[PDB]
Order: structure tokens, then sequence, then C-alpha cells
């Protein structure tokens, strides 16, 4: 009974920490997930990559300030580092986080870790007792993870980028997939140590036409002391190639253990399109726990180093294409930045708090990802625009119009209400109508979810928009085959200014546009929702205040979450746009909106 | 006798198997040895294992061993002798690659949620596994298998509305579960059913058990003993979603089953928020979850045959990650899997224009208008190549000086044979992404025209972009599909002259096309491009995009042209097609 949980929670409160054991659920109990970052100390010096981590927590909806309401910790001191001899390692850290207030032997304490170990026979040295304490450490070995508690994490660069996107090499999805060669790797060797025996094999399946290895014994003093009778050779025909000539050019890049199971070339190989081949035995990859690896690269015992191209090559074509598609699409969804990565590890964190509401293993292996899915709106993949061609379901055949009132309204009501698609309408004062009482004159409250929304469809619409009903009809139709999209009449675009290196919005006669205003358009209800559980405080304040560009953000979301332009069909308040679009490109960290010249007309 | 060390939890894929045992084989699949001796259900067991594609001879090829020792039921299994006997199986080597069956891992004094024999590096496929006696990447938890699913087969009821929402059959049950239970009874009441000690005895009612559980939406699995119950298979067979609220429980084959889809887990701290958790979920949701149960249980928890190959499965995905079958095929039953669509370029990628199209012409005994067409064609910007295939054999291709004058590498394919299906092979000389099939006969389009619907294809990689609108009608009095082109109020098929489609599509026309079409279409000389809408539609599941408002593009077919669509038809079992009514036109 509760005995025996009691008992469970007392035995294996050590290396075996899982989480009805090393946590604390009573904390979370509600979909309030919250995330305390201790105050600087003002006294340490504070890495980069450690100051992004921090950064991305802080900046994310996670975070408060009243450490009372969080259900999780995360320390600010340096702790990506810990071996002796690198140039970051704090010192005296093992009695600085004890003298913590709030540590409570690191019960629900979230600890990031990049590097560990010393020179003689590298382990997880993370120097101080990490308790109770779940570690978010780059690279975990098999043996050493904790299958539910821990979370493996990539590992990068200090110039990894915090909020933006590199967008990925593969613009051709060009067929065959095949490419100039077939499997390559450029990097060091070791001559003594550990790790280096899977490098030292390579020149065994060196081919020099389509499998192409290319290593090098000079690490330093040794690259003349202690050189064997190949480094001559080795470094001769390693200065052939440039390593990043030779990695757009590969379909399959190998990626072996180096002194640690992590390696910078993953990410690499990740945004070049080629689909990784890992050799490093017993490597927990990041998020395996969450994502199914076997989709988007290939995984080969080192043991079985010689017979790795035959394997290689008797992949077949169309599993190579859909390898380097999911590539891609994890690139671009949880390890394109350092933002990416650590909220991809709270939500994973989050999703073990309610087993109840949470996502499938299809959420996270789809577009357009878990991060742009939140669970707590629905379980059900049926009530998200983007899984109607995994399931067998069509989109909904029903739509709810919704009126934001601030006389053309009385005959919009009429025109709307007699389409054969309507089922309610909402109007909202700042066929069953309903008529929702608002307590302030906030524009962006339009799009807030409501539990008088039925159907999955909603038209937002103005008053001073007059539409026929055949029109609706139209666009209801259009937004059936793109239900993932924005279907709407009034078109706007964006440009770039070199005179101000500012985005620009223009309003009349553009030859393009990349966003469709809210005005007249039909959308998923659940865009209700990741408008506001989603999107920052700020942004949406902002718009408040300003009294204008809700929809400006509303076309933003949408384009970050699909890739895609939204889709027109047919047949001192300008200066604010400006503003409101360079801080949305500013908070993003790119810019989403894409053009587009095609116009859906009926036929 | 000697007896192997205690099971070691720090024992992993890359440290305790052996991979040189199992190298490569062009058909990925593993080799399991046998050994030569028994309770009926392991009988079944090693039956199904050689009965399978797994099960070889000639131990030295063979990757993986299955002892023929009973330790299903640990009851009654005299650790100390079963050590002896795997100590002495002659091929021990310290249970390198030994595999083990077993499903009730409990003893009498203590539950360990594991095997309580030696084994030190043996892999275990037990039923009971909890996170902390359960090697991730090593071991595989497997059912428990109930006698029911064979001794009484229920009736397969459709997912619908039932008379019970919560229903609780389990018997011997600790006194704090019966408490809590009976505490949710009285709070709610008609709805809220727990079972009491093949037959279930309410308060002055009965019930049959098997088929009792026919009746609810939710059936509660409890942790009583070795925190696997055989109540879960018999869930899964009524088709009510389960909710387990056993604390710390992998459920079986979690490995590649997604039960998030098809079950409930609610901690057992939180027993009294079950209804209010069970209560937010929709009824479309639960709808999903029976059906997924109800797969679950008819492919996996069946029989000790189902359990056996799922087993080796996962093992053989294991071993070669690479040819490992997809978790999609793994838990969609055979419905869904119909109507899945599964496309391939699901990556959402916008080319740049830098790139360009290759435009393949195809004429036969047409020359005098299969030049007014190239001229026209070679003016379009972007346009990379142009290739024009030549059909007929008999003649002769005219001389290189009598082709025009263009901007852009012409090439001319001499065809082996005179069949309409080779403008769809993939040519090694297609350098783009893009494929403009047009043909001799159609003239009207201009410049502009191929450039924006070049431009529209950009925006729609994946599907099919064309500018003749054809599309198909059910009529009642021949209840077949009729081809229909006089009008348009519709559209679902572009004719594959004047259309833009990726070259991965003529990869699909060429090889994987069912093997009717392709005949059929090489026997009559017409309908290739219905089988290529047919095919788009298909693979992609996405509609067609027109991207003209045109219709005249020229200056017994019909029959022939229904026959087709009926004959496509009815080799996919279904029709693809998808009818809409938008068309593309510039802003
Ligand atoms: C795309 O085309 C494939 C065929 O190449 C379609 O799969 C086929 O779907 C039909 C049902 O639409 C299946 O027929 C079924 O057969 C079983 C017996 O096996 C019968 O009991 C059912 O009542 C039904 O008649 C057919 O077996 C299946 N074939 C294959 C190879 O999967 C697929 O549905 C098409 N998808 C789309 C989106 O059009």
């Amino acid at each position: 009974p509760r005995q025996k949980r009691d008992a469970n929670s007392s035995i294996y409160k050590g290396k075996k920490c899982r989480m009805e054991s090393c946590f604390d659920f009573t904390l979370c109990k509600k979909n309030g997930f919250k995330v305390y970052v201790y105050p600087q100390q003002k006294g340490e010096k504070i890495a980069e990559s450690y100051q992004n981590i921090l950064a991305a927590i802080e900046g994310s909806r996670f975070y408060t300030s009243d450490p009372s309401q969080a259900c999780l910790f995360v320390l600010s001191l340096d702790t990506l580092d810990r071996d002796q001899l690198s140039p970051q390692y704090v010192h005296n850290l093992r009695s600085k986080v004890q003298s913590l207030h709030l540590w409570n032997n690191g019960r629900n304490h979230l600890i990031f870790n990049l590097y560990s170990g010393t020179w003689p026979d590298y382990t997880e040295d993370v120097g101080f007792d990490i308790g109770q304490a779940m570690l978010a450490k780059a690279s975990i070995s098999t043996e050493n993870f904790r299958p539910n508690f821990d979370v493996s994490i990539p590992l990068f660069s200090k110039d990894h980028p915090r909020t933006g996107g590199e967008r990925g090499f593969l613009k051709f999805n060009t067929i065959p997939p095949l490419r100039k060669y077939m499997l390559v790797f450029k990097g060091k060797r070791y001559l003594t140590g550990i790790g280096s025996d899977t490098r030292n094999a390579l020149y065994h399946v060196h081919n020099g036409e389509d499998v192409v290895l290319l290593t090098t014994c000079k690490h330093g003093k040794d690259w003349q002391k202690h050189k064997d009778s190949r480094c001559d050779r080795d470094n001769t025909e390693y200065e052939k190639y440039d390593y990043r000539e030779m990695l757009h050019n590969a379909t399959f890049c190998l990626v072996p253990r180096g002194r640690r199971l992590g390696s910078f070339r993953f990410l690499e190989a990740l945004q070049a399109a080629c689909v990784p081949v890992m050799l490093s035995n017993g490597w927990e990859l990041p998020f395996s726990e969450v994502i199914n690896w076997n989709q988007a690269a290939v995984i080969g015992d080192e043991r079985l180093l010689l017979q790795i191209p035959s394997t290689i090559r008797s992949i077949h074509q169309d599993k190579i294409l859909a390898l380097r598609q999911q590539t891609q699409f994890l690139w671009e969804a949880y390890f394109s930045s350092v933002e990416k990565i650590v909220l991809t590890t709270l939500e994973i964190i989050q999703d073990r708090i309610f087993k109840h509401i949470s996502r499938n293993s299809l959420i996270w292996n789809k577009h357009p990802g878990g991060l742009f899915v939140l669970p707590q709106y629905s379980s059900y993949l049926g009530d998200f625009p983007y899984y109607y061609a995994n399931l067998g379901l069509k989109p909904p055949s029903k739509f709810t119009a919704v009126i934001h009132a601030v006389q053309p309204v009385l005959k919009l009501l009429v025109a709307a209400a007699k389409s054969q698609y309507c089922a309610q309408i909402i109007v909202l004062w700042n066929v069953p109508v309903v008529v929702i009482e608002g307590e302030s004159k906030v524009m962006s409250s339009r799009f807030l979810p409501y539990d008088n929304i039925i159907t999955d469809a909603v038209l937002s619409l103005d008053e001073d928009t007059v539409l026929s009903t055949t029109e609706v009809d139209f666009a209801f139709t259009v937004w059936q085959s793109f239900p993932e999209r924005i279907v709407g009449y009034p078109a706007r675009s964006h440009f770039w200014d070199n005179s101000k290196e500012r985005w620009g919005y223009t309003s009349k006669w553009t030859n393009d546009y990349s966003m469709v205003l809210t005005g007249a358009a039909i959308y998923h209800k659940y865009y209700h929702y990741l408008y506001s559980h989603y999107l920052p405080a700020s942004l949406k304040n902002m718009v408040d205040q300003l009294a204008n560009c809700e929809d400006i953000l509303m076309n933003f979301l949408v384009s970050a979450v699909t890739k895609l332009p939204p889709i027109k069909v047919t047949q001192d308040h300008f200066a604010q746009r400006q503003s409101c679009m360079n801080t949305f490109a500013s908070w993003f960290g790119y810019m989403p909106l894409i053009h587009s010249q095609m116009r859906l007309d009926p036929v | 006798s000697p007896i192997p060390e205690r099971g070691d939890l720090s024992c992993r894929m890359h440290t305790c198997f052996d991979v040189y045992r199992c190298g490569f084989n062009p058909k990925n699949k593993i080799k399991v040895y046998i050994y030569a001796l028994i309770s009926r259900e392991y009988n079944e067991l090693l039956m199904a294992i050689s009965d399978s594609d797994y099960y070889t001879d000639d131990i030295n090829r063979a990757c993986l061993f299955v002892p023929s020792i009973d330790v299903l039921n640990q009851n009654t299994l005299r650790i100390k002798e079963t050590a002896q006997a795997m100590a002495q199986l002659s091929r021990w080597d310290r249970g390198t690659n030994h595999l083990l069956f077993n499903m009730l891992p409990g003893g009498p004094p203590d539950y360990n949620t594991a095997l309580d024999v030696p084994r030190d590096r043996a892999l275990l496929a037990g039923g009971g596994f909890s996170t902390w006696t359960y090697r991730q990447g090593y071991d595989v938890s497997i059912p428990v298998y109930s006698p029911l699913s064979a001794e009484v087969d229920l009736p397969e009821k459709g997912p619908g509305p039932r008379q019970y929402f919560l229903l609780s059959s389990q018997v011997g049950l600790h006194p704090e579960y019966r408490e809590d239970l009976e505490a949710l009874q009285v709070k709610h009441g008609e709805s809220v059913l727990v079972l009491d000690k093949r037959k279930r005895c309410h308060k002055h009612q009965v019930f049959d058990y098997p088929q009792v559980l026919q009746e609810a939406t939710f059936c509660v699995v409890l942790r009583g003993a070795r925190l696997g119950q055989a109540v879960l298979s018999d869930v899964l067979q009524a088709g009510c979603v389960p909710v387990v609220i056993a604390d710390s429980y992998i459920l079986p084959f979690s490995e590649v089953l997604d039960w998030k889809r098809a079950s409930v887990v609610v901690p057992e701290e939180k027993m009294s928020d079950v209804y209010s958790i069970l209560q937010s979920i929709p009824q479309r949701q639960i709808e999903e979850m029976q059906r997924q149960a109800r797969w679950f249980w008819e492919a996996y928890f069946q029989s000790i045959k189902a359990i056996a190959l799922a087993t080796l499965q996962i093992i053989n995905d294991r071993i070669y990650p690479y040819a490992a079958i997809s978790y999609e095929e793994w838990n969609d039953p055979p419905a869904v899997k119909w109507g899945s669509v599964s496309n391939p370029l699901f990556l959402p990628l916008i080319p740049p224009q830098s790139q360009g199209f290759t435009a393949i012409v195809l004429t036969y005994d047409r020359v005098e208008s299969l030049f007014r067409v190239i001229t026209e064609v070679s003016k379009v910007p972007s346009l990379s190549k142009l290739l024009v295939v030549w059909n007929n054999q008999n003649k002769n291709p005219p001389e290189d000086s009598l082709w025009p004058k263009i901007r852009v590498p012409l090439k001319v394919v001499r065809t082996a044979e005179n069949k309409l299906s080779n403008r769809f092979f993939p040519y090694d000389e297609i350098e783009t992404e893009a494929v403009l099939a047009i043909d001799d006969d159609i003239i009207m389009l201009t410049s502009d025209e191929l450039q924006f619907g070049y431009e529209v294809w950009r925006e729609f990689p994946d599907r099919l972009v064309g500018y003749p609108g054809r599309l198909h009608l059910w009529d009642h009095e021949m209840n077949k599909w009729k081809y229909e082109s006089e009008w348009t109020n519709e559209v679902s098929m572009v004719l594959t002259g004047a259309a833009f489609y990726h070259k991965y599509f003529n990869y699909l026309y060429t090889y994987k096309m069912p093997g009717d079409i392709k005949n059929w279409v090489d026997a009559h000389m017409n309908c290739e491009d219905i089988a290529m809408n047919f095919l788009v539609a298909n693979v992609t599941g996405k509609a067609v995009i027109k991207v003209t408002p045109r219709k005249k593009f020229k200056c017994t077919h019909m029959v022939e042209r229904s026959e087709c669509i009926n004959k496509f038809a009815s080799v996919f079992g279904t029709m693809p097609l998808k009818v809409v009514e938008h068309r593309a036109d510039p802003v």
C-alpha cells in the first residue's frame, strides 16, 4: 500500500532515482508549470553558454520569480564544464551549492551539464553531489542514464544561436538522394587514451571514392613526438579537402566517439542534412526517450566497424529520402537554437507530471513538433489541424463565427448566418447567436480560447468587413484543403529596408503577400490557445498598449508553426506596424513570414 | 553445480550483447536457436519460435538462444535447480545472448518485479517490469497471457455509448483500493461499478466476467501482485479503455507501442481524482482509445505466438535499427493503415528560384507541332533543361540543325520500345526537382503561363500542379464512375500534359505502382494522366492545384476514360481523388 510506496521512495533515493521516488509532484499540482532560476550572486564568472541557457529559461513562459510557486529549480552557477583543466571550471562548487537555502538536497532541481571528467578515464564527474537533482547532461552513457529521470541534451558550441534559426541546408529535395560521396569523416585521431580505438581503424574502411575518412594525430605535443608509422601518410591525405565541401556532398556522415561520447559533429550533421551514422557505443541520443532516432539517423555498433559500408549501401533509396527529411525536421524543431533545446528539456520534464495530459510518440516525431503542440489544449490528435493525413479524419465541416465589436454589423450577422457551414455566432462586446460580456477594451482578447466555441474552425471577422455568404462558403471549402493555415481575403506583405535595417510593412497593391489579416480570415481554434499560452506576455501587452498588431502577431505565430505562407482567397497608426514587426522578429529570432504569389479563386 | 551471478542492472547491449554473432545479412532478421530438452503455454511459445522466419539450425550461425526450460511461472520454479540447468546449458557463455521468457516475476515472500534466478547477462522478456528492475535497451516488456483470450471469443462490438463509465473487476485487492473504489461509487453512483469475488458478484447482482467488461467505457487495472495483471488483456479484448493505477509499471511493448493513445495511466495517490481525470476526456478520444486497445489485443495480446513474434521483432529492431519497422505500422489498426496517407515528401521546403524545371516533351508522328511548342517553352525563364522523348521507332529523329535555336541544353532520348509510359521514367539527366510534362497538341500556353505555373509549384512541391482540368462523377444508373470534362464546377484531376510535379512521382510511377496499372496502360496506349493523378492522390493524400482560368488548351474516347477510371478505382480498393472547387491565379 502506501507503506510500499514510502519504502520504495526511501530505498531508491540514489543513483537509481526516478520521478515517483526522487521528485515531489505536490509543488506543480496545476496546469501552470513554473521554473525558478536562482538569482546571480555577482561574485562568480558566467559562461556565455550557461548565460544563454538561463536567458532561455528566464524569457520562457515557465519562468517565475517566486520560489514558492515553482516546481522546478535551475542553478545560476556554471555547471556546463566540469573538467578541471578547462578555463570555465568553477572551484569550491561542492560547498557552494550546499550553502544554498532552496537546495533541499536538490529534490526538484534541473542541472545542465555538457562536459564531465578529467584527462584520465573521462567519467561523469559533476564534482558536487547532485543528490536528487535530475541532470540534463549532454554525453550520457546508457548504463549511467536514468530511464525517465534525466534528459540527454545535444552538445553545442558557445556560438550556437540563442534565439535565431539557421534554416538548414537542404534547399533542394533532389532525387536520387545520393551525393558525390557515400560516407565521410574528417577529425582528429588520438595516439593514446580512451575512445580512439574506432578512430584508429578507419583506414581499413577508407576507399577514397565513396567512403573517404581522414584522420590526423596532430593534437598537441605528440605532433612529432610519438607519431606512429601512419601519421605521415594520414596527414598528407588529410590536407586535401575542406570538411565543409565534403560534409554537404555526402549522403551519410560518420559520428564516432572521441574522448567523450557526445560530439560537436552531431548538430553539424543534422544541419548539413547528411544522415548521421553513430558509432559511439552506449550513447543516449539527445531526447532519445522522446525522439525516435531510427527514423532520422543510422545506429551501428563500432565493434562491427569493418562491414558498416555494406550495411549503409544496403539502405534503400526511399529510406534515405525519409531519413534526410526527418533530419531537417528535427534540426528546425528541437536543435536549431539554445532556446529550442532548453524549451525541449523543460517540456519533456513537464510531460512527466501529468501522464494523462501529455504528447504521444507521434506529436514529437512529426511536424510541427511538440514545442508548438501543447497537450493542455487536448491530448487528442483530431483537435489539431496538423494530423489529418496521419489519421483517417477529414477536416471539420462546421465553423464558428466570432465577431469582435467595439449598421453593417447587423447585415454581417445575417449574411454569415445564412451559410450552411455556420453552426453558431459569438459576438464580442468590449443558428444560436451567443453574446459574451467583455470587461476591457483589449483588442487582443478576441484571440482568447472560449468554451462556447464547439467547432474546430473559427471565422474571425471585424464588424466593418462586409462579407457575402457565398464568399464565406468558398473560403471555408478552401480552408478544408489547408486546415493548418490562415485563409482570408485581406492580405499584406513585408519587406527589408536597407536604409534603416528594419522590417517594413506595405498594404497597397503589392506584387505578393506574406500576411493575411484576421479581419476576414478562417483558422483553427487551437491557434486561439497557442496565441495565449505560448506567446509571452510582453508582446501581447505591447499589442494591447498600441491598440493594433494582434493579427500581425497571429500571422507570425501561424507562419512559425507551419513554415508555410497564408493562403489568400478572392471572389501614427501606420508607423506602429513596423515597430510591431521588428519587435516580433526580435523575439522570434528570424522572420517566419514567407512571400507567396498565389491567390485561390472559385471555378 | 555451478550457479551464475545475480542479474546485472548495469548490463546493456553495447556491453553484454555479442554483435559478432549476427553481423549482417540481406534479409535483416536475426537467427534464433532452441536448445533441445514444459507447460502448454511454453510449448506454444517454442512452436511459434520454430515455425517463424527467426528459427535456424547450425548453432554457430544463430544470434539468439531460447532455452527449453519453463520459466513463465515463478510460483513453482525451484530457482536453484533452474540456475543449475542454465549453467549446465553447455552454451551459456555467461548468458551473453540467451533469451528468457517470463510473465509472473513475483515471489510469495516478496515481489522483486524481476526474475529471481541468477541470469547474470541473460536477456529477459518479462510480464511485469518496474522502472528500477527494467533495463532500457536490453529488456523487453511483454504482456502476461490470460487463457480467456483463447477460452472465450467476445463479439467484436463496435465503439459507442455504454451503460457504465468506470468499472473495476478485480479479485483480492488491498483494502485501501476497495475503500477508495467504494468511496467513488457512493460519491457518483450508477456510473462507477466495482465487482467483488469467472463470475463477478455485485450486491444482489451477477455478471459474467469476460463479458461484463463490454458494458464499460473505462476499466480499472490495479497493482495487486507482480505489478502486472492478466486483467489488462481482457480489458483490451473487451474494448474498454484501460486505466492503469500501478505506480511504477512499464506497460508491455512500451518500447514500440504508444499507450498514450490507448490507455490512461493515473498514479495511485490520485485515485479520488480518477473520475475527474477521466471526465475531462472527450468522446472522440475515448472511441479512438477503444479502437487502439482492441487493435493492440488482436495484434499482440491475442496468443503466445503474437507475444513471441513481437518480442523477437523488437530484439531484431534493436540489433538492426536501420531495418527496423516503423512505430506507425506498429500501433495503427488495418483500418487506419488503409485510411492513413504517410506522405513521403513531408518536409515543408520551398525551393529557390535559382533552380529550374526539366520540361519533358512527348511526340509521335508529329514534328511540325512539336517545334511550335518547343519554341514557346524554351522562352520561359528558369527552364533549366528540355528533354524530348521520341516514341515513333520506325520514323527517324529530325536533323540536329533542324532543331530550333534555344537557350537551354537540349537532349533527345532514344526509346528502346514504343510505350507511352516511358515519359515517366526517372532520367538521370534530370538535375532539377520540378518536371514539366507537356504534349505536342497543347499550344495555347504563354511564357508567363508556364512561369506562373512553376511559381505555384514552388509553394506546393509535394503535389500535382496542372493547367487542364478534368474530374470524376458518380452515376446511380450505372453504379460506376464516369470521366467528365464538358463542364467544370469542381476538379479532381489535371492532365499530365501541361503539369508540374516532383521527379519522385516519376520514380513512383516507374517502380512503386501496383503491378496492374502500368502493364494495363502499356497495353491500352491511354490513361497515363489518370494513372499519375491516382498515384499522386494516393501517395501524397492531397488535392490537385489547377493554375489557369482556361479550359481549351488545343486548337471510343470517353468510354475508354471511364473504363480507366473504374479500373484504377478497383485496383486501389477505393477512390483516392479529392474534389476541390478552387483554382490558383496570380494576384
Ligand atoms: C492508397 O492505395 C492503397 C492500395 O494500393 C489503399 O490500400 C487499400 O485500401 C483498401 C480499402 O480502401 C483495402 O481493402 C480492404 O481489404 C480488406 C482485405 O484485405 C477488406 O477486408 C476490407 O474491407 C477492404 O476492402 C486494401 O486491402 C488496401 N490495400 C493495401 C495494399 O493496403 C489505400 O487505402 C489508399 N489510400 C488512400 C488515401 O487512397
